[PDB]
């Protein structure tokens, strides 16, 4: 169903129980100890990152 | 909104 943040980058990404994506998020101006899963419904438009992730370009 | 996202606890 939380603060919204800017997303640096996407560091990792899984499969939940329920089959959908969730995403481990690089938060702009914090390090990778910051870092969280995020499910898709968190993300607001992070299309980019997620293709720079899988490799799209 | 784009590139940012919410965050959890
Ligand atoms: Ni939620």
């Amino acid at each position: 169903g939380g603060d919204l943040y800017e997303v640096e980058r996407i560091v990792d990404k899984r499969k939940n129980k329920k089959g959908k994506w969730e995403y481990l998020i690089r938060w702009k101006g914090y390090g990778s100890t910051e870092d969280t899963w995020e499910p898709e419904h968190h993300l607001l438009h992070c299309e980019e990152f997620i293709d720079e992730f899988n490799g799209l370009h | 909104a784009t590139k940012v996202a919410r965050k959890s606890a």
